[PDB]
């Protein structure tokens, strides 16, 4: 047959890769007053109605293990902590010589030594004068430089870090990621997705859900839940070096407070720069807590036994452990409560070993005022105290585990909490998401010919 | 007859049809290829990028005989060692999709000599022009 | 004039099958989507199906309740709308319309019994 | 899907006298073309329905120069000004926006 | 092959059927990062304001075109014969260059203005 060469613009064909994607807020934080660490004024609110089309007869290659669109939120977390720190206080002129005491009055035997009454001396707003003041420190930030003995703070070798602005608050709002001109958002609607591999169910959508950015280690918190049943996503099971991400199906309520009551102090140390101390606490000294259900946690820790033999065989024995070692900050349950950042002992959650055939669990929680936050050397923060008793609800909505090891896979099998990168944490919500460029160009034989 | 928005294939939403029907959608996804310190430049750098290279195109179908078409017809013949196949099994059994990728490798001879035939239709078109 | 005229109603058994026909006249019917519509005796209008234009991929959509049991196929030559209907239940008694989003037609009368 | 509410059920009115009706919908009909769909049929007894008002408040074929209506967005209301004998039977509001379109209640009109 | 800008020095006879290779040069893709961000603005805007020029006459996508104004506000004082075979595109733009701001007026009001409109008024019946 006479053939000839058709041009046609427009088609619907996509290819693989990258770019930027702004930003896409709601009307709650439109009227914000004390402004939050993630707030708006950088990028644009949302409109109220998404725009999701059906794709049928499309079938599209997913893998979560090497998205892009998981680095570019980390950088974007980052950048908007940042930008954050900048307009308050930096609290240089605290690398003084601290004289600490015990402090004995109403403690209960564990919080015997975690706090400390430290006096030092400190400038005011004249450079002629210096006034002599106290505050309440915990042993966890103070170091000894060699009972009155002399101490100093623990950051006073690396670095003098900005104090947290007073009005600022770091609880997390839903953030929605949109698609320029020119590219598309693919989704995954199937519901037994585990990452790696076709998804028979793609629909194409203008802008994601709201992604919290919630901060945690070996928990993850106020999260997504599953639809049918629990999901272990890893991206190789065979290796042990790799850590394992878990989803629930159903909530685990986890509910923590801290129970005395502080008082803040305020100390101006220049010409309109102030300093928030610890004042004195009312009443008695008693350890801070958290409190998981005993009956809710052994549900959803016999469903998460009942999938991981379906990967290492069906007689094996699995165990449950307790992290190994490191610093405080991958062995223990950290995570943001109301302002003050906990550091919770994950110990008890972990004590079983499965075979193959109204009570409560206390955590006992550490809470720490000078911390460094994503793995950064030379840049803390010191955040200031808040003034009474402080309570929290969360749900637990899933576990990043770690496999041990060794040979004799039949016989036992040992699973250990994890964490370290943050890039985990928002794996976990951006898995089903992909990016894609239109390439709107093509050719095809057609019998319509030029001269008419 | 005065119009229900409901009746609308919107962005990629034919992106399944075989190709003699997904050849009647070309304007919703042509009209999508335009639209609208630090964290203030990586924006605009892909504004203007999404600019430059819209404009790419434009001057690609500038050469060539389809300026402002979308569905334009040419007479460059096809030998059977391109895609030896009927009209009843391309436009009618295939996707777009499934075509891009089995002439994917024979696009550059198509995009280049063989379709740049215009410098042998306006120095044919002139001369009859100088003739009266 | 825009005139449509629907035609083949009568009485079906519980489980028969039957075939409407809309016609259209004085504009070119190849240009326009057609839309059904039923009136159950009693109760307010509902959407039965539609079918698009020959030169939009020429597809259909149904209604949930009606899905699989109903289909509509067009005819540009005869210019004659087509709605089928088979293994109907009790409850498909209504007057169907044929419309062009501006212009119904007059209707007929489809009831189902033993 | 989205529902439609039509208040009132049977509106009496007079035969010359000023009257309004009401729908309301369960989501926003806007379009991503920029366009709010909605008709207002007319359903009297044995005769052929008749579409009064289309895009929200935008006069359709004949309607001689009696009914309009107006309305924003999720509340829309149908004024009629001279109210003759011919007015009598059931009023509805369509959807065109989204799939399936759904009409609505209902509001029977007669002569009180 | 030429390459870009090959018939520089080549008469006009041989230096029009290379149009394509310099058509497409035109159009290519703190410190390093506002300079890049301000040319290719610039390169943009300096191309759209000639593809518009061209095009507010009646040559709206053809590399050569042939209109309908006599030879008479430019005088070039020569005949056909040792232009395109005898002068270089550089040279040419040495004679006529005050003579082209009354020649792009003539290319909009005296062509495809009134001429558009004997068309508007012929379609007419
Ligand atoms: C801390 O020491 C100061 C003396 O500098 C004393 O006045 C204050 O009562 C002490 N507070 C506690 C809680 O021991
Ligand atoms: C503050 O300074 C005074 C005298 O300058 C000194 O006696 C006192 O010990 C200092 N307090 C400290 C270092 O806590
Ligand atoms: C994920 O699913 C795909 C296909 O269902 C399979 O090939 C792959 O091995 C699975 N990966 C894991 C970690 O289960
Ligand atoms: C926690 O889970 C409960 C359901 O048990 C839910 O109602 C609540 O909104 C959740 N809290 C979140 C997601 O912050
Ligand atoms: C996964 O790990 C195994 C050993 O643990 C290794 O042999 C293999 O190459 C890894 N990668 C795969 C299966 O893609
Ligand atoms: C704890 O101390 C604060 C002092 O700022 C006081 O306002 C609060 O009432 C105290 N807590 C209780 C339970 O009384
Ligand atoms: C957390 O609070 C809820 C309601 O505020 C309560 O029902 C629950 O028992 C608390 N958590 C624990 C572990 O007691
Ligand atoms: C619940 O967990 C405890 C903790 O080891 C265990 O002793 C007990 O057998 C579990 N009960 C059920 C019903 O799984
Ligand atoms: C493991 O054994 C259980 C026994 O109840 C069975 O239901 C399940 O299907 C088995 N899983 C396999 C063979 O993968
Ligand atoms: C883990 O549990 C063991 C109990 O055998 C304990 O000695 C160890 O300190 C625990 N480690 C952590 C990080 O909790
Ligand atoms: C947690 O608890 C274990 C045993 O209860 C104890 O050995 C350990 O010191 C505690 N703290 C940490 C940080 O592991
Ligand atoms: C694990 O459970 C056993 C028995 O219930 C208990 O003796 C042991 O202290 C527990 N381990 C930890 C780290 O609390
Ligand atoms: C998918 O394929 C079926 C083939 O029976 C076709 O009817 C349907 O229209 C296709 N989907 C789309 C969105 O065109
Ligand atoms: C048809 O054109 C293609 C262009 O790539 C060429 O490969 C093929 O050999 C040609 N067939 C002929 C000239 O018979
Ligand atoms: C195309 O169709 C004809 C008959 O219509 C048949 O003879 C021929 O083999 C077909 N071509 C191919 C490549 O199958
Ligand atoms: C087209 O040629 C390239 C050459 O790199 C090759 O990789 C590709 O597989 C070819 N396409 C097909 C469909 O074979
Ligand atoms: C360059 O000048 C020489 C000397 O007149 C001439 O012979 C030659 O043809 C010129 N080059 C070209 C490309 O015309
Ligand atoms: C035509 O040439 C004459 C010669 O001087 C000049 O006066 C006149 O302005 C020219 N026409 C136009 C339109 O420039
Ligand atoms: C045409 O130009 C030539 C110069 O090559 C000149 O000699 C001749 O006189 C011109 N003819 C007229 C009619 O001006
Ligand atoms: C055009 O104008 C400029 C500026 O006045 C002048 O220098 C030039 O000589 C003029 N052109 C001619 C051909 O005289």
């Amino acid at each position: 047959e006479n053939l000839w060469v058709t041009v046609y613009y427009g088609v619907p064909v996509w290819k693989d890769a990258e770019t930027t994607l702004f930003c896409a807020s709601d009307a709650k934080a439109y009227e914000t007053e004390k402004h939050n660490v993630w707030a708006t004024h950088a990028c644009v609110p949302t409109d109220p109605n998404p725009q999701e089309i059906h794709l049928e007869n499309v079938t599209e290659e997913f893998n979560m293990w090497k998205n892009n669109m998981v680095e570019q939120m980390h950088t974007d977390i980052i950048s908007l902590w940042d930008q954050s720190l900048k307009p308050c206080v930096k609290l240089t002129p605290l690398c003084v010589t601290l004289q600490c005491t015990n402090v004995t009055n109403n403690i209960t035997d564990d919080m015997r030594g975690e706090l400390k009454n430290c006096s030092f001396n400190m400038t005011t707003e004249l450079r002629d004068k210096k006034q002599k003041v106290y505050s309440l420190f915990y042993r966890l930030d103070v170091v000894q430089i060699n009972s009155n003995k002399e101490y100093r703070l623990i950051n006073c070798n690396t670095s003098a870090c900005t104090q947290a602005c007073p009005k600022v608050s770091f609880e997390p709002i839903p953030i929605h990621y949109c698609a320029p001109a020119g590219f598309a958002i693919l989704k995954c609607k199937d519901k037994k997705f585990n990452g790696t591999g076709p998804c028979p169910s793609v629909s194409t959508v203008q802008c994601t859900h709201g992604i919290k950015p919630v901060v945690s280690t070996q928990l993850l918190l106020n999260g997504s839940l599953a639809e049918e049943e629990v999901m272990i996503r890893s991206e190789n099971i065979t290796n042990n070096a790799k850590n394992i991400l878990v989803q629930f199906n159903t909530p685990v309520q986890i509910n923590c407070t801290r129970p005395n009551n502080n008082t803040r102090k305020s100390i101006r140390i220049g010409p309109g720069q102030a300093f928030y101390a610890t004042g004195d606490i009312i009443g008695d000294i008693r350890q801070a807590h958290c409190n998981v259900s005993k009956a809710t946690w052994n549900e959803t820790l016999g469903k998460v036994v009942k999938q991981l033999r379906k990967h290492f065989g069906n007689n094996t024995i699995i165990r449950f452990a307790n992290s190994s070692g490191g610093d405080l900050e991958v062995t223990t349950h950290s995570f943001n409560c109301g302002g003050e950042f906990f550091y919770c002992n994950t110990s008890g959650l972990f004590n079983s070993t499965w075979i193959s055939n109204n009570d409560s669990i206390t955590l006992p929680c550490r809470i720490k005022q000078i911390i460094n936050m994503w793995q950064r050397i030379g840049q803390c923060m010191y955040a200031p105290p808040i003034q009474g008793v402080i309570r929290c609800v969360s749900n637990i909505t899933g576990l990043i585990l770690t496999r041990d090891g060794g040979s004799t896979n039949s016989t036992t099998e040992t699973f250990r909490p994890g964490g370290g990168d943050m890039r985990d944490n928002w794996r976990s919500e951006l898995y089903k998401y992909k990016v894609v460029k239109i390439e709107p160009l093509g050719v095809a034989p057609t019998r319509c010919k030029r001269r008419v | 007859a005065v119009g229900i928005g409901a009746v609308f294939l919107g962005f990629l939403g034919a992106a399944g049809s075989t190709m003699g029907a997904a050849s009647m959608t070309l304007t919703v996804q042509a009209r999508n290829l335009l639209s609208g310190t630090v964290w203030g430049i990586k924006q605009l750098q892909a504004r203007v990028l999404a600019v430059e290279r819209y404009l790419r195109d434009q001057q690609l179908l500038g050469i060539w005989g389809c300026s402002g078409k979308l569905i334009c017809c040419t007479n460059v013949p096809w030998n059977s060692s391109w895609s030896n196949r009927n009209l009843s099994e391309i436009w009618d059994n295939m996707t777009w999709l499934q075509w891009d990728k089995e002439i994917s490798n024979y696009t550059q001879i198509i995009y280049g000599l063989l379709e740049e035939s215009q410098n042998q239709q306006e120095k044919n078109e002139q001369d009859l022009l100088a003739l009266d | 004039e825009v005139k449509l005229v629907e035609s083949g109603g009568g009485l079906v058994q519980p489980g028969g099958s039957l075939r409407l026909s809309c016609k259209a006249s004085g504009f070119t019917f190849s240009d326009f989507h057609i839309y059904w519509f039923r009136r159950p005796p009693g109760r307010g209008l509902e959407w039965v199906g539609l079918i698009r234009r020959n030169s939009y991929t020429g597809t259909t959509n149904y209604a949930a309740s009606v899905e699989g049991r109903f289909t509509i196929s067009r005819d540009d030559s005869k210019s004659i709308a087509y709605l089928h209907m088979s293994s109907v239940k009790t409850e498909d008694t209504a007057i169907y319309y044929c419309s062009d989003d501006e212009y119904w037609g007059q209707g007929v009368l489809v009831t189902v019994s033993s | 899907d989205i529902v439609m509410t039509q208040t009132p059920i049977s509106l009496p009115v007079t035969p010359g006298e000023p009257a309004s009706m009401s729908c309301r919908s369960s989501q926003s009909l806007l379009h991503s073309d920029g366009r709010t769909y909605l008709f207002w049929y007319l359903l009297r007894p044995a005769q052929a329905p008749q579409l009064l008002v289309h895009d929200v408040s935008k006069r359709a074929s004949g309607v001689p120069e009696r009914f309009s209506g107006s309305g924003s967005d999720t509340d829309f209301t149908l004024k009629i000004s001279r109210v003759e004998a011919e007015d009598v039977g059931s009023y509805y509001c369509m959807q065109g926006t989204q799939l399936p379109l759904t009409f609505g209640g209902g509001t029977n009109v007669e002569i009180k």
